[PDB]
């Protein structure tokens, strides 16, 4: 279903600008403390993260982060086939999560359009 | 109130009596533990470990604390006798993997900030 | 744009790259360093500035409930542009 | 016995007349909601959040401004009181921006918390919100002014506490805006305090921006060492990193304020840090080495010289533990040349009597004063919170202030007597008109800055000022418990060093230059390699590479004041201890532990292996050094005054000029604030203008 | 007062041998007993009412893999709450923790008068409102 | 070699046991300083402290006599002996 | 009911439970220290630790009580009390379709009486309380650890026990077995200070000191 | 997608990639933040 909670992703506006403005609400609400965030003013003055890690082996895939997010920046995507041969590839980076967003945005956005009126 | 109720012992001599009984039981159990768990240590080593575990609490003067220590020691003895503990549990009294921590001021100063 | 370090390591959008003496570069050997090549700062820099004819403009990020919390931006400074503090879109009054 | 009886929800309390409704509720443990009200500011009564029902009274009253009447029953939880609060919160949130995720106030706001606790949970505002343009008031306070709720706290603070009338409101009605009208910097030593008093994210810290959320920070309570006030602070840390500095309330020292150097110079704690031991290679250059190697080098140099051949200089940021450890170590080689960079007159009593070298009236005591005399000092920049207390007493107690020195701006009007030190002799002999003012005064106070003791005639200046203080105490014009004589110190390590028997100033080392020189955080540049024989073996121990580190033969990386539990004695004499917020970086170590390790390697092991043991040693040397938060009285001013009359030194004709005449001289004073880029931005903004330092505050 | 066979005991309660705490984290720790300061960012006083027990902060380093904050201190997050200072010191003493306790700092009463803002001859008069 | 480097006088402002040393400092300390201008005589008063005299000699060797309930004449004798050998 | 959000209050059950609490306090004055009914109609009996067996047996066997089921037996740690441990008995009466809570107290060194003779269900609950809080139960048929690892030191549910404890476990290839070491965390737990500086509930305000 | 194609974005991958675990294209984590503490660099000029 469109509500399915799989692999996480960081999303952008149509302009290509990131949605995350580093409020840290997802990190505050994360039941497993799987989200690690560091932020600072960007060179253009924007409020943006410099660290955004999700320990996917700490994660319980509850979807509380995407509920807390006020800008639909962090989501749980539809992907569920991302098993790894080592423990280290499951400790996600900001680059990893942004590449997940760019990889899956086409269907992530369709799922969100399907379910956002219930949210 | 001014006074308190005992666990078992109404005095320090009673606490000592039970401590001696527990020490006796542990001392006799050690060879059977060494044989049964197939430990790579000697019976002298195990009995010295039992003594050193007893000697950690030699400073205790409260008969109720002594009674609870005896209760926990008997619990540990029953885990050892009934083979509820594994070999790894028996061998955890001997911190064979942990490196020798520093004790003097200079080495502790060299390796970090901890007092 | 995504540049290169003097060691040849790729520099991320947060400006991270190990120095030439950092042993931690051994983690990328026989592997790759994962870098997102879409720098959001350069992307939002490419967007035009809207010439709206009002002192106060409102921006919710586009898509209504799918954008960001709706905010109001003052456009009285004639040297600066009023930009949204959520999505970076810029606004300015017509031709001053 | 003139207390009246009022009721707070039926419970009776006895209050002094003039107590407001808010205070009467405060003494039963009930905190009335408020935005504009601050207990340390004047009453404004504009936010209307404190409205409360008086039983039998049809109209609600502003609890913050309304004095209680006899027999009044305050209904703090009646439906009328709740509806007043809900309406006021609705009006406050009508035009408030939806900035909580992007606003640094989120999680510790007040608007958020009182919306949750006292306002409704939903909106019925169906219109477009207000938006005002941002104001730039310097590189320290980011003003996102469309978040402002017009509580006037910043304006009241700036006008009363800081003494600068730059903040204000322009326009009226819904488009009334808080600012400076013109484009003008809000430069003041106390400027950063309008961030904390601001209930919302309208005024925020630029250095702290976007960097942390309130809930994730760990709060370590410690003491400021950027001056000798000893302001109580909270150090916010997160994941092993110092995040910001906040004021911590102490009614007797700093109230709830800190100076801008205290607030923002923590930027320097991340730059130019000494992290590893260093020695000189065969090419003469400093290179990293192990602790054992460097310590063995120093110990080899230690046990080859003795007496006057080994000396030590203590810098301005050094704890008492390190001071006593270094003194013990140097005494082991029979060395008594343990000096400080800051000179205090050693003639007469010198350091023997503790009352000779501290603020005897205490920081809280200037409120009780009738008249204060300031000599050769700029308390505004030397000790900003002491000057804030002086202005507080100038404002409420109608304190009269006179000054000898440069006509420096002090944020309050005072009477300028002159700048030549000859006036002190003029007052002491009773010829000057101000001598009568001091004589006809119940609680006079004479404050001599430690900055004026750095002169070559500082001994004569101290003698003349003591002659002034004694001349008004030999007549029955002041009680015995009141202390008139005070020394205002500007160096955080100075009073502890004097207490422990350090020699004030580095004249002993100039008299007998050492072959071994311990530079214990000494970055003043008083002693350079040209004042030392040819091959002096200079040790530097500290946390920053600023001045002393370049010239040293060995470098011992020490801990900064946020990285150790350390005793610091303030200008009035009370010992206070910091606590570690983070550990020292790299291989840096606690300073007394470095000295103890060096002593053991040298074969002269100091008799303490622990912080409690070094603190008991401190107790053995001077027992007041472990009486934390207690100000111990020091007596025998008359002994010091009759000892001071034998030195018969003269006064120079040189005018008394403070080292800091304007704000640009305030920011950059020690090694931490010289490594601070925020202090550099402050200096740049002060010296050039508002367009010099630029930063896009666009989110 | 009751039939419990009241046995005489010393008034130095010591439960350190029963807590299971490793010996390093008893003698070498130093707890702080204090009422937390009011967060100067807010004007709410509801967090300055109870006494706190916090341990001395130890070393936090950076994780080589992710740059996370690592620790080897089991008591880095342990924070106990107490109603009075006496309860906190009794708890610290029976647990064998060396402690320093500081006196609670409360705001001193202050004389607030709105009518002072318009004084006829005092400096308390405000130039703006 | 083991000459006297400094003396520390610890006392209390109000405690009756430090009253003799308080009197000594009031009436005799200035003469002691005029006779010993280069000797550090560090007088440190602290509340509820038992009166104590410290004498630091060469190479960090210190010894403390106790001055509790001393008369000013006794503190004068105790300082005379410390400052002149006998002790 | 024009209040669709507020939980409805049932005063009949409140009165019934109040009357039964008065009844229980009157029948056993020797052990009942306090009885109270919550705003959500839950009745608690506060007793001296000596009265555990008498009060529990009365509630089980009295024809007007018939609390035949021991729903739960747990402990609560409150360090600021000299008797830090609060022992909680939750009992259910099928005959009267009612529930009751019985609470007493103890410290680290005073044994609570085992109630296995009253309820056979108490056998594992008392073992669990001993395991996680360290409370001794005198005359327990078999008192020992139930939840924690063999040889585990400490009582984890005490408020002063650290969340991750003191030891970790890993397999060591040199000694060819699982070993225990002092705990190190690659990422330490991040302590959050969440409490608001403003009072939420005035009705629960404690009087000032 | 033939009947309802996804919305075109310029940042969406134009080439889908499968699970590259166990390949030299696998993801390896690293810290994305810059160094916190700057050390003091000694002068290159000797004092003597
Ligand atoms: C197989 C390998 C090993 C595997 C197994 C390793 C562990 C085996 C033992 C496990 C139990 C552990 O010893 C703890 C307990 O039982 S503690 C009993 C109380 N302990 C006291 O100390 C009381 C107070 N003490 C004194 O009163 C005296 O000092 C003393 C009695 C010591 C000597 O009295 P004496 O008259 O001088
Ligand atoms: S899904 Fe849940 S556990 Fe996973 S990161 Fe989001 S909030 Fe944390
Ligand atoms: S992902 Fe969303 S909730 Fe998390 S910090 Fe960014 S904006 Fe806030
Ligand atoms: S000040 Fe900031 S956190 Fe507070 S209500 Fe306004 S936007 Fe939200
Ligand atoms: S800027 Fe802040 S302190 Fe000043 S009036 Fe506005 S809300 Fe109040
Ligand atoms: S608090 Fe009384 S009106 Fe603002
Ligand atoms: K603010
Ligand atoms: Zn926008």
């Amino acid at each position: 279903s469109p509500r399915f909670r799989g692999e996480h992703a960081l999303r952008r506006y149509p302009s290509g600008e990131e949605r995350c403005i580093a409020c840290k609400l997802c990190e505050a609400v994360c039941p497993a403390q799987a989200i690690t965030i560091e932020a600072e003013p960007r060179a253009d003055g924007s409020r943006r993260t410099t660290r955004y890690d999700i320990d996917m082996t700490k994660c319980i895939y509850c979807g509380f982060c995407q509920e807390a997010c006020p800008v639909d920046a962090i989501v749980e995507g539809p992907n569920f086939e991302f098993s790894t041969e080592t423990h280290e590839e499951l400790l996600y980076n900001k680059e990893k999560l942004l590449n997940n967003g760019d990889k899956w945005e086409a269907e992530i956005a369709a799922n969100i359009q399907a379910d956002y009126l219930y949210r | 109130g001014t006074s308190v109720k005992p666990i078992f012992s109404r005095d320090m001599n009673e606490a000592k009596r039970r401590v001696r009984e527990l020490y006796r039981a542990w001392y006799r159990e050690v060879p059977n533990t060494v044989h049964l768990f197939q430990l790579d240590i000697s019976v002298k080593q195990g009995r010295d470990k039992v003594r050193e575990m007893f000697m950690k609490n030699a400073h205790v003067t409260d008969p109720r604390v002594v009674d609870l220590l005896v209760i926990k020691g008997k619990m540990e003895l029953e885990e050892t006798i009934n083979v509820w503990k594994q070999r790894t549990h028996i061998m955890r009294f001997f911190h064979e993997t942990e490196a020798p921590r520093p004790t003097d001021f200079l080495s502790k100063f060299y390796v970090g900030h901890d007092p | 744009g995504v540049r290169t370090s003097p060691t040849g390591e790729k520099v991320t959008h947060t400006g991270q790259a190990y120095d030439d003496g950092d042993y931690r570069r051994v983690r990328f050997s026989d592997r790759q360093k994962e870098v997102n090549e879409n720098f959001a700062i350069d992307l939002i820099a490419e967007q035009p500035v809207s010439e709206v004819g009002s002192r106060v403009i409102s921006c919710d990020g586009g898509g209504g409930a799918l954008g960001h919390p709706r905010v109001y931006i003052n456009l009285d400074k004639e040297t600066k542009t009023g930009t949204c503090g959520y999505c970076g879109l810029q606004f300015r009054q017509p031709h001053h | 016995s003139n207390l009246i009886e009022v009721f707070v929800d039926g419970q009776s309390v006895m209050v002094e007349p003039g107590t407001t409704v808010l205070q009467a509720c405060e003494k039963v443990g009930m905190q009335i909601p408020r935005f504009c009200y601050h207990e340390r500011l004047s009453v404004a009564g504009n936010c209307r959040m404190c409205l409360v029902e008086i039983e039998k009274a049809p109209k609600v009253v502003a609890a913050c401004a309304m004095p209680v009447m006899k027999g009044w029953n305050i209904l703090t939880n009646s439906e009328k009181s709740k509806k007043a609060r809900e309406g006021v919160m609705e009006f406050l949130l009508a035009n408030h921006p939806l900035d909580c995720p992007i606003c640094d106030q989120g999680g510790e706001c007040d608007l958020q918390d009182q919306s949750m606790m006292f306002g409704s949970d939903r909106s019925r505002f169906l219109e477009g919100k207000r938006a005002v343009e941002d104001k730039n008031i310097g590189p320290l306070v980011k003003t996102i002014m469309t978040r402002c709720i017009q509580c006037t706290r910043c304006i009241r603070f700036a006008s009363e506490i800081a003494g600068v009338d730059d903040l204000g409101t322009t326009g009226r009605g819904n488009d009334m805006q808080v600012g400076t009208y013109i484009e003008k910097m809000f430069m003041s030593e106390l400027s950063g305090n309008i961030i904390d008093i601001c209930p919302v994210g309208a005024l925020t810290s630029k250095p702290y921006a976007f960097t942390a959320r309130p809930w994730e920070t760990r709060k370590t309570e410690s003491i400021d060492v950027m001056d000798a006030v000893g302001s109580n602070i909270v150090v916010s840390t997160r994941t092993g990193e110092v995040m910001r500095i906040l004021p911590r309330m102490h009614e007797d020292i700093n109230e709830e304020w800190i100076s801008d150097k205290t607030r923002f110079a923590y930027d320097g704690l991340k730059r130019q840090r000494l992290t590893q031991p260093m020695i000189r290679n065969e090419k003469g250059l400093l290179t990293y080495t192990t602790w054992e190697d460097a310590l063995s080098r120093v110990a080899g140099m230690l046990q080859s010289f003795q007496g006057n051949d080994v000396a030590a200089i203590a810098g301005g940021l050094v704890d008492a533990e390190a001071l006593v450890a270094l003194k013990d170590l140097l005494n082991r080689v029979d060395s008594d040349s343990l000096c400080t960079e800051e000179v205090f007159p050693t003639a007469g009593a010198g350091t023997d009597l503790r009352s000779n070298y501290l603020l005897n009236t205490t920081i809280a005591g200037v409120e009780e004063a009738d008249v204060i005399l300031l000599v050769g000092t700029n308390p505004r920049f030397e000790a900003p919170l002491f000057n804030a207390r002086i202005r507080k007493s100038w404002l409420h107690n109608d304190l009269k202030v006179a000054l000898i020195g440069s006509p420096v701006d002090l944020t309050y009007r005072y009477d300028h007597l002159g700048d030549s030190p000859k006036i002190l002799q003029d007052i002491a002999s009773g010829n000057h008109p101000f001598s009568q003012i001091l004589k006809e005064a119940k609680k006079p106070m004479v404050v001599l800055g430690s900055s004026a003791l750095q002169r070559s005639d500082g001994t004569a200046i101290l003698a003349a000022v003591s002659n002034i203080a004694q001349n008004i105490r030999l007549s029955s014009g002041v009680t015995g418990d009141w202390k008139v004589m005070n020394i205002l110190h500007r160096i955080a390590s100075q009073v502890a060093a004097l207490d422990l028997g350090y020699k004030p100033g580095v004249e002993a080392i100039r008299k007998n230059p050492p072959k071994v020189l311990f530079l214990l955080g000494a970055d003043g540049g008083c002693i350079t390699r040209q004042d030392l024989p040819k091959d002096c073996f200079i040790i530097y121990q500290g946390h920053h590479g600023d001045v002393g580190a370049p010239m040293a033969d060995v470098i011992l990386p020490g801990a900064a004041y946020t990285e150790k539990s350390a005793t610091y004695v303030n200008t009035e004499g009370r010992a206070q201890q910091t606590k570690v917020a983070v550990t020292p970086p790299g291989l840096a170590r606690e300073d007394w532990k470095i000295i103890r390790a060096l002593s053991e390697i040298a074969g002269m092991t100091l008799p303490y292996d622990t912080l409690d043991q070094v603190r008991s040693r401190l107790e053995e040397v001077s027992p007041n050094l472990v009486r934390y938060d207690d100000v111990e009285g020091a007596n025998y001013f008359q002994q010091a005054n009759e000892l001071s009359k034998l030195v018969n030194q003269q006064l120079l004709a040189d005018p008394l000029v403070p080292p800091q005449l304007t704000i640009k001289d305030f920011y950059m004073t020690d090694s931490i604030s010289r490594a601070s880029q925020t202090m550099a931005k402050c200096v740049k903004a002060v010296t050039e203008g508002i367009q010099a330092v630029e930063e896009p505050s666009i989110c | 007062t009751q039939d419990t066979q009241l046995i005489a005991v010393d008034e130095k309660l010591d439960i350190t041998t029963l807590t299971g705490v490793p010996e390093e984290h008893i003698k070498t720790r130093k707890v702080r007993i204090f009422v937390p300061a009011r967060n100067n960012m807010q004007s709410g006083v509801n967090n300055t009412k109870k006494w706190k027990m916090e341990f001395d902060t130890r070393e936090r380093w950076e994780n080589p893999l992710m740059g996370w904050s690592s620790t080897a201190d089991p008591l880095s997050n342990l924070v106990l709450t107490f109603s009075t200072k006496e309860d906190a010191v009794a708890f610290a003493e029976k647990n064998g923790w060396s402690f320093d306790v500081e006196e609670r700092k409360v705001p001193k009463p202050k004389s607030k008068s709105y009518g002072a803002n318009f004084s006829w001859n005092k400096r308390t008069r405000v130039s703006t409102k | 070699k083991l000459g006297l480097r400094e003396i520390r006088i610890h006392l209390c402002q109000r405690s009756p046991g430090s009253q003799g040393v308080r009197d000594f400092i009031e009436k005799r300390y200035v003469e002691l300083k005029k006779a010993n201008p280069d000797l550090p005589i560090l007088i440190r008063e602290c509340s509820d402290v038992q009166p104590k005299l410290w004498a630091r000699y060469a190479f960090g060797q210190e010894k403390n006599v106790s001055l509790n309930n001393f008369s000013a004449d006794q503190v004068t004798r105790t300082l005379e002996n410390v400052l002149s050998g006998k002790a | 009911d024009t209040r669709p959000t507020i939980r409805p209050r049932n005063d009949v059950v409140h009165k019934q439970l109040s009357a039964f609490g008065q009844y229980v306090a009157e029948i056993l004055p020797k052990y009942v220290q306090q009885v109270q009914v919550s705003c959500f109609n839950e009745l608690e009996i506060f007793i001296h630790p000596d009265g555990v067996i008498p009060v529990l047996t009365f509630l089980r066997d009295h024809t007007n009580a018939q609390f035949k089921s021991l729903a739960d037996l747990t402990a609560v740690d409150v360090p600021t009390r000299q008797n830090r441990f609060e022992i909680v008995y939750n009992l259910l009466s099928l005959r009267f379709n009612s529930r009751i809570r019985v609470k007493t107290y103890t410290d680290e060194l005073t044994p609570i009486e085992s109630s296995v003779t009253v309820y056979k269900a108490a056998n594992w609950y008392e073992r669990e309380i001993w395991d996680m809080f360290g409370v001794f139960f005198a005359n327990h048929p078999d008192l020992r650890r139930i939840l924690t690892d063999y040889g585990f030191e400490g009582h984890p549910f005490r408020k002063d026990f650290p969340l991750s404890g003191y030891v970790e476990l890993r397999y060591d290839d040199e000694v060819k077995r699982v070993v225990a070491e002092p705990v190190e965390l690659a990422q330490e737990f991040r302590k959050f200070d969440l409490n608001s500086p403003w009072e939420a509930f005035p009705a629960y305000r404690q009087p000032p000191e | 997608p033939t009947t309802k194609p996804p919305t075109a974005r310029k940042y969406i991958w134009t080439n889908h990639k499968f699970n590259v675990s166990g390949t030299p294209q696998q993801y390896v984590p690293y810290s994305t933040t810059r160094k916190k503490i700057q050390e003091w660099v000694p002068p290159s000029t000797p004092y003597k």
